[PDB]
């Protein structure tokens, strides 16, 4: 779940900590967010509506999903 | 239908000359796959420039035609054959991956687009497949497109 | 050769964009017949005018592609596939007759030209036949050309 | 009217760029004849290909300009100058016959279309005549068209 | 003193779609030139200027006057010399006293009437009118300098 | 209450010009009745360079003038009606006179051709504008234009 | 040199109107990187079709312009500015990957190409980078090409 968030946004998993917010801290694009979400649905099969999505702000908010 | 013709394509896709690069739909399975094609002829403006004395259909335009074919699958899977909403919508390339160019395409080829839905999610469509001439794969591509409001 | 691609055609005919209306020769028999085709696509500038919202390949351009094919037959029957000689000759079409338009041609069609020699004496060539889409006659015509020095 | 300018022509014919090949109508006698013309200039896309360094107006396009002229004659004979009805009909061309090319047309020519009604029987119109530059016949043709609904 | 498009091609480097002189009908060295361009609807410029209202752009009238003026300047010094023409450019420096009075439309013959106002070596000042059917549609005064193709 | 910046979709709603005679891509400053600066990007992918000239692409001087007229026309129209697309369709800006034009520097693919125009005289529907075309701060051309707004009728 | 104008580009690349999508090279380091650009203007035929009343420069043409910039980089890295050898070579692109489109490109933008060499070995070149408008990344791409003899 962390080597995934790392590889999608060209960081190193080191910076990816429950603290880090995708936009403000990892610099995720609108495009980057769309692709990250779709890549977390692929890794372990699941589905995350844009209801629930929108108010996911940091990696902690999804790691409980 | 069975086949869809240029008059139907024009009602669904917003693209116009010289960027409408699909001539006919030969197979269409909603949310699953589409087969379509574009005829390649010397009487196209692109061949003045690519290249003088050596007409070669540009690889990136093969990809564009795969994308328009996927967009036609996406429009009709979501909204059926609606000419009216089509006029308020736009297609936007998001990503392109795993592009291989294997064989040059030239005037006289029928360039066929074979695309299958890899994943779709509201207005986001991930398709992939091949482009083919005479049963041979001339290119491969995988892409994501968004249907967007023209506003 | 019997099958000529666009690179070979360009070395025989002087027509260029946007008046080169033959893409490929699939069959050629000296002094007998030729089979060739033009692919029809929406990505052609002619469809901007003929007609908005209803793209239809003009009938007179079907005839022109028949003339180009038949001229390829005449030239080839006299001098073979010789690009240097082709620079020194013009195929001048004098008459067109018995033109019938049967079915509209549209984008996505492969427009095939089937021409046979009806009569040739010296530099004078009369050819006739059909244009076909998917085994169906969409137009017919006959043509007479004289070949002269360029 | 007898004289028709391009803004009038555009309201009757569905043809647009690059297939509108009639610029002005100088005489129109219903059911009888029509005189129209197209200005030939180097600034046309067709001359890029026909031919490089030898600009010649393709004969088939002369014939298409004759056909557009005859269709204008046919339509206005039955309905006069009626843009509303014009959006309802097609002049569909069936046949072409007795075409002869006599003199090349080049940039700087005023290509005049002289068409007379040869037969009008129902919705089938048969027109024939000449194309002229400076009072000389450069081409001749007969055409058969059919007026039907759009 | 009659020059046709094949002659004009050999003197002026302009090509499609910026070659705006079809024919030179009168040429007096160091004195004047009369030339024209045919205006047809079959020109790409009318797609933009304007949709449903074809008007030949005034700046292209001036440009055709400049092209006719350059032709006169060059042939006055070197006659009809294609080979020296390849090495020269008529570079226009200033334009003055331009007046547009009558719109030019498809079907017009756009005549350029230019006279030499001043000639001193390679600096040429020409001026005159553009005309359709004996009426002045525009006026202009141009100054150019003949220089080496670089 | 006119904005100061306008983009191509705004330009399309005011000027009747279309491809290939729309020669303004973006408007960067606008002051009603006073001045306008706008620009056109010059790229090799323009049809005009097929003719002008083979192997030596050079943007035609008259098209520089034409792009300055279109900018002045945009300023004339928005000064009299604001940003009013529906009224723009009923009005044409008619070129009357051109004066005092000089070509100093050639314009080529890769240039950003800036139009700098100011009002020299405004008399009802008659507009006299004048200024320069510029590339990278250098004056590339000079011109003076008179136009008159009347009916598209 | 490090700056090349359109007449220099014409002597290296065989692409002609309407498929020459690089107007100027502003920086070039052999075997390292290239910075080039193309002006976007409404006066381009693409915009008749893509789309009516909403001109958006096609993403596949941004990629094509990145390829042309990379090809110029590859060629001049091996032979410098040599028009005579350029007549005998073609930079054939085999693969494209990892392309992303972030911001639409519209009339009036200066579309800049920023490419670096990721790997090269003889005739095999892999380049990668971004397309930029006003210092913002509007696209990114990675391309593989083989230099071959012209024919
Ligand atoms: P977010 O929902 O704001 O996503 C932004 C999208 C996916 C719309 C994208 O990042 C974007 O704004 N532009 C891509 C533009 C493009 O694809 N241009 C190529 C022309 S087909």
């Amino acid at each position: 779940i962390q080597a995934v968030i790392a590889e999608q946004l060209n960081v190193d998993a080191a910076q990816v900590t429950p603290e880090a917010e995708f936009v403000k801290d990892l610099g995720a694009d609108s495009l980057d967010v769309v692709e990250l979400i779709m890549a977390l649905e692929e890794k372990f099969g699941i589905e995350i509506p844009d209801e629930q999505a929108e108010k996911i702000v940091n990696v902690g908010d999804v790691v409980k999903y | 239908q069975s086949q869809f013709f240029i008059e139907h394509i024009l009602q669904i896709l917003p693209h116009r000359y010289p960027m409408l690069l699909v001539d006919r739909i030969t197979e269409l399975q909603a949310n699953q796959k589409i087969v379509a094609y574009k005829n390649i002829t010397f009487n196209e403006d692109v061949f003045n420039g690519h290249f003088p004395n050596k007409p070669i259909f540009p690889g990136v335009l093969i990809v564009e035609g795969m994308a328009q074919s996927g967009g036609f699958l996406a429009f009709t899977s979501l909204w059926g054959f609606d000419p009216e909403i089509a006029k308020t919508k736009i297609v936007a390339f998001m990503t392109i991956d795993k592009v291989k160019f294997r064989i040059p395409v030239t005037p006289g080829d029928r360039l066929e687009y074979h695309l299958e839905v890899l994943k779709h999610k509201g207005m986001i469509w991930q398709v992939g497949g091949t482009a083919q001439v005479d049963g041979k794969v001339v290119a491969e591509a995988e892409l994501k497109a968004m249907i967007a409001e023209r506003e």
